């Protein structure tokens, strides 16, 4: 569904200037709805916390249609250097800083330590604090060569502990969709930084349901209080 | 295999990762020396079968002349004997002291009664003989005067607690070993599974019993806090 069918889908779900009681609402109103829904919707869609899907990111192709346009790879290989970390062998690689949810996470690594095995692709394992320091040690659990341990840090930062040098960063996770705004907004207001109009990205069939979210979101806020 | 590897077995199975857990690897290193010791008689006391290299251990000694007693004239001839306290080898294997080669060498362990009485053979009056004293320490015996010059030996044989062996082995090439858990610890592969499950049912109820947890100047277990 486009802006205009957005627009004119919601105010027929919600019997706008019709006989009997309703409720009307602007085009700012219909966007801060909208993409409070979308927003909502994948989250819980993401976390498997919608009783309706009961899902989780990528559980059935139900899901991985829903969500599929939200999935983006990253790479990097730049180390951010001038940071205090929980080991010796710490580098801090920066995230896209639109990520929502990290997805699938990776390390190629690059030392004439591991022989004949260089550039080894390495998994990165988030590990909680908890577990490092037992897991430092660790010669199962640990970092080694294909194994690399991902800890969250202030500044949208990623402290990769591992043994051996790290040369690049591979990430793939779910991005901060763009808001769904059907009218260039004045000066001064926007969803999400936006003041322009912006469609919805992911696929049409969760746009309906987006709808009926978004319907209801507007009748909780008009009747919370009555 | 070493330490950290058998350690690092028995915690994953018991799942003991954060570092806020009752049990941590201490435990674990005093269940696993200790069981193997009892898997180890079990397995080697009843009849008499072959012993794996594994099992063994190769401590590292230096020797010095000490008096019988004390300095008197009449106190009977001096010993040599280690100068650090030697551990207790269990009585299964093949003890052996040899001089830095495994491959030469007659030295004797023998038991502490025999070697109050050794030597009278005169075919045997130049071979030396050792026993673990109760002071601890290895002392060495012989009729042969040039024995007393004897500076340095090994030590192999399957003893009975593997920490202490271990903080005595003898230099690697590369070096000495400080962690105890690079090093390698000293059982058969075969039996490595027995003394897994052994440590971890040892530490599997305790893991999950209750805790008298509040601070209230009480006992608070017969009620299962």
């Amino acid at each position: 569904m486009t802006n205009k069918e957005f627009s004119d889908g919601f105010s027929t779900l919600l019997n706008s200037f019709g006989i009997t009681p309703n409720i009307t609402l602007d085009e700012y109103e219909k966007s801060t709805f909208l993409t409070n829904a979308q927003e909502q919707l994948i989250i819980d869609i993401y976390s498997g916390r919608n009783i309706i899907y009961g899902k989780s990111f990528e559980q059935t192709e139900e899901i991985r249609r829903y969500l599929s346009n939200l999935v983006e790879t990253y790479e990097t290989s730049t180390k951010v250097t001038g940071k205090l970390g929980l080991s010796k062998d710490s580098v801090f690689f920066e995230i896209p800083q639109d990520t929502w949810f990290i997805t699938y996470e990776v390390a190629f690594l690059k030392d004439s330590r591991l022989g004949c095995l260089d550039g080894i692709e390495a998994s990165v394992v988030p590990l909680p604090q908890d577990d490092l320091y037992r897991a430092k040690d660790n010669p199962f659990r640990g970092p080694s060569k294909d194994r690399v341990l991902r800890l969250d840090i202030k500044s949208d930062l990623a402290e990769l502990i591992s043994k051996y040098n790290v040369d690049k960063y591979l990430m793939r996770y779910i991005s901060q969709p763009t808001p769904i705004i059907l009218v260039d907004l004045p000066d001064g207001l926007s969803i999400n930084g936006v003041s322009t109009e912006s469609e919805c990205e992911l696929n049409p069939v969760v746009h309906r349901a987006i709808l009926e979210r978004a319907v209801q979101l507007a009748i909780i806020s008009k009747t919370q209080l009555t | 295999m070493t330490y950290n590897e058998l350690i690092y077995m028995v915690l994953d199975e018991l799942k003991l990762s954060s570092d806020d857990s009752y049990y941590t690897p201490d435990h674990v290193i005093f269940l696993l020396v200790k069981y193997r010791s009892f898997l180890l008689k079990q397995r080697y006391s009843d009849i008499k079968k072959q012993i794996p290299d594994s099992d063994y251990q190769s401590i590292c000694l230096d020797l010095i002349e000490v008096p019988a007693i004390s300095g008197e004239p009449c106190e009977g001839s001096s010993y040599l004997r280690s100068k650090n306290k030697v551990p207790t080898t269990m009585m299964i294997g093949n003890p052996r002291v040899y001089p830095m080669d495994f491959y030469q060498g007659e030295i004797t362990y023998i038991s502490r009664d025999r070697m109050r009485y050794v030597g009278y053979n005169k075919f045997l009056r130049n071979i030396i003989y050792c026993s673990k004293a109760p002071d601890g320490y290895l002392y060495f015996k012989s009729w042969n005067p040039q024995f007393l010059h004897l500076e340095k030996v090994s030590f192999n044989a399957i003893f009975e607690d593997a920490k202490e062996a271990s903080e005595m082995a003898c230099p690697e090439e590369n070096g000495t070993i400080c962690k105890l858990e690079d090093k390698e610890f000293p059982i058969e592969d075969a039996l490595v599974p027995p003394l897994i499950e052994l440590v971890v049912k040892e530490l599997r109820g305790p893991e999950y019993s209750p805790k008298d947890e509040d601070n209230n100047a009480k006992d608070d277990l017969p009620d299962a806090r």
